[PDB]
């Protein structure tokens, strides 16, 4: 999981 | 009211963490700017999540839009901070990092800095309101798509059209004769003029990223990820900038 993916889904 | 939501979700100001005791070289100023851009990008992602209509777009498209527009959002917010805090006399990156002529020179970015300063001088000329600014920033998040379109093109177009409708209703609050069409076209023109300045900032970005250690310029993790993905797509011509008024 990418940093952008992590922040958008958290 | 979507515009009132925009006003309340506008991210709080962040410090650059600038070390004035260190030599004012291009490598140290650029590294401070990169660190600041990293923090601001985390804020941009948290802002996009709570943006009305943004959650309707699939995850892949949300990522695509953030990655294509990041530079546009950061530079537009810089111009607003510059206009609000210094009446566009200086470039207000953060409260601890305000660029004057000396810093524009030391950063090896003088012509780029002057180009941004011109955009902020347009904010003074137009007397840009916060309401207009917040709508325009959403339009910048939605102004660059892949050449072959998004996964959910119709969902994107519906969101973009609705924020264009919001900007049009907002200009009626600032009339001349009582007309507002003039202001609306001055705003769409100012939006279009962001693509060319951002094309130049990205060219500088990509060069400094390809030669970062040789130039002693540091990049935070958020930027490494954004740039590694965006650099091949932009250089291959896979980005499609959306203009209100074709050149
Ligand atoms: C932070 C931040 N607050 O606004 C901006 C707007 O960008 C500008 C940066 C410098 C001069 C200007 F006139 C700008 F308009 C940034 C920002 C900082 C670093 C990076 C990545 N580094 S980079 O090499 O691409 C470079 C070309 C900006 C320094 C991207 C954005």
């Amino acid at each position: 999981k990418s940093l952008l993916q992590q922040l958008l889904t958290e | 009211s979507p515009v009132m939501v925009l006003e309340n979700i506008e991210p709080e100001i962040v410090y650059a963490g600038y070390d004035s005791s260190k030599p004012d070289t291009a490598e140290n100023l650029l590294s401070t700017l990169n660190r600041l851009a990293g923090k601001q990008m985390i804020q941009v992602v948290k802002w996009a999540k709570v943006l009305p209509g943004f959650k309707n777009l699939p995850l892949e498209d949300q990522i695509t839009l953030i990655q294509y527009s990041w530079m546009s959002l950061l530079s537009f917010a810089l111009s607003w901070r510059s206009y609000k805090h210094t009446n566009s006399q200086f470039l207000y990156f953060a409260p601890d990092l305000v660029f004057n002529e000396e810093k524009m020179h030391q950063s090896a970015m003088y012509e780029l800095c002057q180009g941004m300063h011109q955009i902020s001088l347009q904010f003074v000329r137009l007397q840009l309101t916060f309401e207009e600014y917040t709508i325009m920033k959403v339009l910048l998040l939605l102004s660059t798509i892949p050449k072959d379109g998004l996964k959910s093109q119709a969902a994107f177009e519906e969101m973009r059209t609705n924020y264009i409708k919001e900007l049009r209703k907002m200009v009626t609050k600032s009339p001349n004769s009582g007309q507002s069409w003039q202001r609306f076209y001055q705003l769409t023109k100012l939006l279009d003029s962001m693509h060319d300045l951002v094309s130049d900032l990205l060219e500088f970005c990509f060069y400094t990223f390809r030669e970062s250690h040789a130039l002693k310029v540091e990049f935070p993790a958020m930027l490494v990820e954004i740039i590694s993905d965006q650099l091949p797509k932009v250089e291959s011509g896979n980005a499609k900038p959306l203009y209100f008024h074709r050149k």
